[PDB]
């Protein structure tokens, strides 16, 4: 039982931990890259 | 549960000077590009509308920024750049590029974030007679590193030896630009600055031109310090800065955290929806609360 | 003196070998984090690395030309404030631009310049009077492109008798034109040897100077007791790379 | 760079392959052509 329970709760931790991931863009903060590049340019780092 | 903002939060520095361009830009004498000189910028509104009335410039191009954001941001480690070089060789002044300038004089890093611009001077810097006081070097043993100086006048062998002029195979590594009026647009003298800084990761002392309001706390409101804008909940902190810090993240990578500007106060910041709805029907055909 | 001189009788150094120990860590970013770690890749001093160390008693007086490499870890145990700065540069003469990064008792200097560099930097103390006398860094300087002094300041220059008070720890980096430079301190009560421990170290210089760094020398500190003689007092210096 | 001491080019541009990376390598099937062509349609020399 307490198995089930860690690996419910990891589960939940790690998708919150996974928000710091880059995949391939130059930031991972939408905030910076909405404050540094124009529409058109923000769009291709948006949609990584 | 959404949460939509209901104000507006902006937020600068205390500046009141406008920044010397005239002092970069209208400067009586510049440099070689061989001995290229640095400046500091701080304490600053960068407002270059100013230029609109007597500036033209024949090149300008930034890298790491739009250029239709640079009027709402803020810029952290400011350096300009200023030196003089031939027509065809404005090409060479960008990242990735190869030749005599770009190998042997100044270098741009691969991940550079500023602006370049450059305008012709042919009024001021050549002459009927020709003006051979600017120079660039054309030898050398291995290419600079970026942003790397070199102003020694040693003479040159292949062999990597040390040499003496007027024995045979020995160069003088300095070599005179020639610019004369009636020169081809290629050949004509042209004046450049190169601008480089730092965005959003650090206290900064040169930003636009903007309208700073108060402080809103406990409300959702839109944000912007220091150029970093958002939608969120500003209160008041517990967490302690150091004078090296301007911002905070946690482990999501998210900002939580803020330096204010005007006051120096920590403030947490918090996004503005949160709550889990359902909803229960009896079905459509049934009733429709 | 007033002119560049170097000491009669000097023993050769033979520089002594010890392990740093969780040694060498600085903050990677200016961003503020708490509780939590953070896993990243930097240029940094691996733990329990060989460190060489170099050591002013009696009459040997070491300050050789020590390479740079990639950046440095730099610590010195000291009782009298004994070391006094660097000089970084790659030819060390004055075919080529140099940096020098000097505390003088009254304000901490930073200039590069083309030196013409001695090759036996030194201040001069007067062991009786115990003040400072000299200074005979460099005979002569000319196309200076970078200049700093900070603000005036005063710092106890006599000599002091004991064990070693002051461990204070320095991490230099050469990157894109610009030579960082952190700072730490540390109050120690050891005898003859690099204290084990565990410091952060914190940014306080972002020099854009640049320069090409391939070589480096301390600036020590002379106590000589009359003119014509020399000493040198008890201190020392370590490095790791 | 033998080229540095004589010769300046107002165009100057590579496809398939970094203008820093060509000091390192080698080059198998190697053509040049030569033509000449009036200052507004050296833009058309491009793909495109
Ligand atoms: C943008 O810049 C313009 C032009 O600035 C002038 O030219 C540049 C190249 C520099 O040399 C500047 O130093 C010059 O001032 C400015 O407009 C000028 O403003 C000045 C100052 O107010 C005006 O000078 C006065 O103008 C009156 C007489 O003008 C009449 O005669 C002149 C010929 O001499 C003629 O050009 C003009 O149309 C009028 O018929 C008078 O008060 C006094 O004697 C003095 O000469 C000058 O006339 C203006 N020029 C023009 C073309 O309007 C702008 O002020 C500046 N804008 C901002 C927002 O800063
Ligand atoms: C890079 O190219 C330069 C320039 O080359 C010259 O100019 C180009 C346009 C072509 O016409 C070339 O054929 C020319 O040679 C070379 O420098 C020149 O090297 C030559 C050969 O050694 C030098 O010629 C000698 O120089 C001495 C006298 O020079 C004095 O007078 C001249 C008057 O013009 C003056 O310019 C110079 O400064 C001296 O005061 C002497 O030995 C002999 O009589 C002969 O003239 C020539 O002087 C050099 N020119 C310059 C400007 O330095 C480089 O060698 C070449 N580099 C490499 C690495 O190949
Ligand atoms: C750069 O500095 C050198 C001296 O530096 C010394 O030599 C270098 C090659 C390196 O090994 C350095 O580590 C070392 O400290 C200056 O050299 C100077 O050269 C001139 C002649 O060109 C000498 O003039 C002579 O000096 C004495 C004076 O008593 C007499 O022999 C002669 O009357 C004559 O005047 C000068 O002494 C010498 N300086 C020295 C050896 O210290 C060099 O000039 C300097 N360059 C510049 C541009 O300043
Ligand atoms: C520690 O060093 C400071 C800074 O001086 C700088 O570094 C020295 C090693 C020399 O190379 C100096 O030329 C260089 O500026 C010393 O304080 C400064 O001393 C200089 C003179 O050396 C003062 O400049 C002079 O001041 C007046 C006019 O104001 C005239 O005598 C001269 O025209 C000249 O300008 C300077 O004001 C002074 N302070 C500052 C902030 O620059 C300091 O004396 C020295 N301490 C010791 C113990 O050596
Ligand atoms: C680095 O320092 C060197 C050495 O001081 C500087 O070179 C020197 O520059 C001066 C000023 O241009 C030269 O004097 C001038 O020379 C001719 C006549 O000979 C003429 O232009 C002027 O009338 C004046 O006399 C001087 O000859 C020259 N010295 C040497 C040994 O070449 C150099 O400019 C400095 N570099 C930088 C980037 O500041
Ligand atoms: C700690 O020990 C290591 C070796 O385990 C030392 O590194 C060694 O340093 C020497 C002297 O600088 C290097 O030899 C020299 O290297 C270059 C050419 O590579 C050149 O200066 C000389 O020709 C000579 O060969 C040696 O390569 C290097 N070894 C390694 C594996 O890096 C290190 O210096 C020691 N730490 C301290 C602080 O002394
Ligand atoms: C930045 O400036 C603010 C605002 O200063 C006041 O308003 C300006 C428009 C101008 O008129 C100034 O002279 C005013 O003082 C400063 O905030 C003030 O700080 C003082 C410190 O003693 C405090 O007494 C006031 O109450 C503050 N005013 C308000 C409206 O809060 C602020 O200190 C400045 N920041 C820095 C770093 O200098
Ligand atoms: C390109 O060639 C021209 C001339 O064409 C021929 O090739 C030369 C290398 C040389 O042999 C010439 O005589 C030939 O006609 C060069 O320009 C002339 O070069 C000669 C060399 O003797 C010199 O006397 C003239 O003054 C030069 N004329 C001009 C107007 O510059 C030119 O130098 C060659 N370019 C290179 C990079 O070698
Ligand atoms: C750059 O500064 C120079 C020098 O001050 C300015 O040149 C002046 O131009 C005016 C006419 O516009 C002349 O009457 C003056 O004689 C010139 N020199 C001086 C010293 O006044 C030049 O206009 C400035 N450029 C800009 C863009 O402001
Ligand atoms: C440095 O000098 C000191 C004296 O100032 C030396 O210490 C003496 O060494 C001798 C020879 O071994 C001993 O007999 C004395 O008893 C020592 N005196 C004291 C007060 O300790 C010392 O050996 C010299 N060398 C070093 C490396 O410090
Ligand atoms: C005669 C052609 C020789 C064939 C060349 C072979 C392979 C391609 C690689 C490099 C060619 C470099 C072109 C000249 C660059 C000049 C740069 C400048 O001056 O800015
Ligand atoms: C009030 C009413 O008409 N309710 C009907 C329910 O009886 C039926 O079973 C369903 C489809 O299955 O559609 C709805
Ligand atoms: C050299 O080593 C000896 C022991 O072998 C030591 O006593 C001496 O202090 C060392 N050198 C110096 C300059 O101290």
């Amino acid at each position: 039982l307490q198995d089930v329970v860690n690996q419910n709760a990891q589960a939940l931790n790690t998708l919150v931990k996974q928000l710091s991931s880059n995949f391939g863009a130059i930031s991972s903060v939408l905030n910076d890259i909405l404050s540094r590049l124009d529409k058109v340019e923000a769009e291709v780092q948006i949609d990584r | 549960f959404r949460v939509v903002p209901s104000g507006d939060v902006v937020r600068f520095p205390n500046i009141t000077n406008l920044c010397p361009f005239g002092e970069v830009f209208n400067a009586t004498k510049f440099p070689s590009v061989y001995a290229w000189e640095r400046k500091r910028i701080s304490n600053c509104v960068a407002d270059y509308s100013v230029l609109y009335n007597s500036t033209s410039f024949s090149t300008f191009k930034c890298y790491g920024v739009s250029a239709t954001k640079l009027n709402d941001l803020c810029f952290s480690n400011v350096y300009a750049d200023s030196f003089v070089v031939k027509g065809d060789d404005v090409r060479q002044i960008a990242p990735g590029q190869t030749g005599v300038i770009a190998d042997y004089n100044y270098k741009l890093p691969d991940d550079f974030m500023g602006c370049v611009l450059a305008w012709n001077t042919r009024n001021i810097d050549a002459t009927s007679t020709g003006n051979y006081n600017y120079k660039y070097r054309y030898l050398r043993h291995g290419k600079l590193r970026p942003f790397e100086r070199d102003i020694s006048n040693v003479p040159f062998s292949p062999d990597g030896k040390p040499c003496t002029p007027p024995a045979l195979n020995c160069y003088w590594p300095l070599k005179d630009y020639g610019f004369y009026t009636t020169s081809g647009i290629g050949y004509q003298p042209y004046r450049v600055v190169v601008l480089s800084f730092e965005l959003l990761n650090a206290p900064a002392t040169v930003c636009g031109p903007k309208l700073s309001t108060d402080l809103i706390k406990n409300q959702c409101v839109n944000f912007n310090f220091n150029g970093l804008t958002g939608t969120g909940v500003l209160t008041p902190s517990s967490k302690r800065f150091q004078p090296f810090q301007q911002f905070g993240r946690d482990v999501s990578d998210f900002t939580d955290s803020v330096r204010d500007p005007k006051t120096s106060e920590i403030l947490d910041i918090s996004p503005c929806s949160f709550g889990g709805v359902s909803v229960i029907t009896p079905g459509t055909n049934a009733s429709s609360e | 003196l007033d002119r560049c001189t170097t000491f009669d009788d000097v023993q050769a150094p033979n520089y002594t070998q010890h392990t740093s120990s969780m040694r060498g860590v600085y903050y990677p970013d200016e961003i503020f984090r708490s509780d939590t770690l953070y896993l990243t890749q930097d240029l940094f001093l691996p733990f329990y690395s060989n460190v060489t160390g170099f050591h002013t008693i009696n009459h040997t007086f070491d300050n050789p030309v020590i390479p740079f490499k990639d950046g440095i870890y730099f610590a010195a145990t000291e009782k009298s404030n004994v070391v006094r700065g660097w000089v970084f540069g790659s030819t060390m003469n004055n075919k080529s631009q140099s940096v020098i990064i000097i505390n003088n008792s009254t304000n901490v200097v930073i200039r590069a310049c083309n030196f013409e560099l001695c090759d036996n930097p030194f201040f001069a103390v007067s062991k009786p009077m115990g003040t400072q006398t000299h200074t005979m860094i460099f005979d002569n300087a000319f196309n200076c492109t970078f200049e700093y002094i900070s603000d005036a300041f005063s710092l106890d220059v006599s000599e002091k008798s004991g064990n070693f008070k002051h461990l204070r720890e320095f991490v230099f980096k050469n990157k894109d034109g610009f030579l960082y430079v952190y700072k730490g301190y540390q109050p120690i009560d050891v005898v003859r040897d690099l204290p084990s421990g565990f410091n952060t170290l914190k940014p306080i210089f972002k020099l854009p100077l640049g320069i090409k760094i391939t070589n480096f020398r301390a600036i020590l500190t002379a106590f000589l007791p009359a003119q014509d003689t020399w000493g040198t007092s008890a201190a020392a210096y370590f490095v790791g790379y």
